[PDB]
């Protein structure tokens, strides 16, 4: 084991599992953090659509790589970096990458509450019910600490403000005073 | 005694001028640690105890090398200043001489 | 009395605002599908 494993100069956000991603369910309510963070830390952020499979590190290998050095390059002007990747789902999914993403845990916080969401999407979501719950159940059988931000808030104005003091506070970290 | 301290009291300060306008260098790359650290007497830092000590699973904004003992960096962390962040073929080394 | 020797005899305050309770989740997390999907 070194002790030295090369990441990137900003890690990018990770925003994991209300449900499982491919979704109305899922997808959507990311789509407000992505609205969210595009003008809140607009001129600070670089937010870019992750298509291929980067838990693999199915997509080739120069695939892959192409996509993991561009987040390296992404990273490189000390600006945040978000990811809009449709593979990643868990903790452990990218447990032995170097990229260390800031896994922001969205939790519904009881599962009546989402099931509940599944029925108002329509019934083209209700034949995927019982396999959205599953991973939606890992999440919350996966320990706190190995994520870095959870979100249990409804108002967006309440998770969102809990989001945005959070990057604004790494940013800080990251950008230490003259 | 007098022959050695001119030698051993400039090193420090050419390399605090080393670490003095460092802190406007760019980052180079970072790194997360697998270890954690401390600085010792025995460290040999050439400028002793502007280093820093982590703990595991940290973050060091490499700014720059120092020599082939040491880097130039900070802990990511607000507050925090530009230190030295031992190499790796370094802390073998720290390893090594506990031994013995 | 009646109100704490008849509902704390039964317990119905705690089915009454958990529903209150998911309530706030329905409207709350409705939202960001309603935000979502058209932005």
């Amino acid at each position: 084991v070194p002790p030295y494993d090369v990441v990137p100069s900003m890690r990018p956000i990770i925003l994991v599992g209300p449900s499982l991603k491919g979704y109305e369910v899922t997808d959507m309510m990311q789509k407000a953090l992505f609205d969210f963070l595009k003008h809140l830390f607009d001129g600070r952020i670089s937010i870019t659509r992750v298509t291929a499979d980067i838990s693999l590190a199915r997509s080739s290998l120069a695939e892959v790589q192409s996509e993991i050095e561009r987040i390296f390059e992404l990273a490189r002007t000390l600006q945040l970096v978000a990811l809009d990747a449709d593979t990643i789902n868990h903790p452990a999914q990218l447990s032995k990458t170097s990229l260390a993403p800031i896994i922001v845990y969205i939790k519904i916080t009881s599962p009546k509450v989402l099931q509940r969401l599944i029925k108002s999407r329509g019934k083209s979501q209700s034949k995927h019910l019982n396999v959205q719950i599953a991973a939606s159940e890992k999440l919350a059988q996966c320990p706190p600490e190995m994520f870095d931000i959870i979100l249990d808030e409804n108002q967006l104005e309440d998770a969102c403000e809990h989001l945005a003091e959070y990057l604004e506070a790494y940013w800080k970290a990251t950008h230490p005073p003259s | 005694q007098g022959p050695h301290m001119a030698l051993r009291k400039e090193a420090e300060r050419q390399a605090l001028a080393q670490l003095e306008k460092a802190k406007t260098k760019p980052v180079a790359f970072a790194v997360r640690t697998n270890v954690g650290y401390n600085p010792s007497p025995g460290d040999e830092v050439p400028v002793e105890g502007v280093a820093i000590t982590f703990e595991p699973k940290d973050f060091l904004h490499i700014k720059e090398k120092y020599n082939n003992d040491w880097w130039i960096g900070r802990l990511v962390k607000e507050g925090c200043e530009v230190g030295f962040i031992p190499s790796p073929v370094k802390l073998d080394s720290l390893r090594l001489l506990q031994e013995q | 009395t009646k109100e704490r020797e008849k509902a704390k005899s039964r317990g119905t305050f705690q089915k009454l605002r958990e529903k209150q309770q998911l309530e706030e989740d329905l409207r709350g997390y409705m939202s960001w599908i309603t935000q979502g999907e058209v932005m």
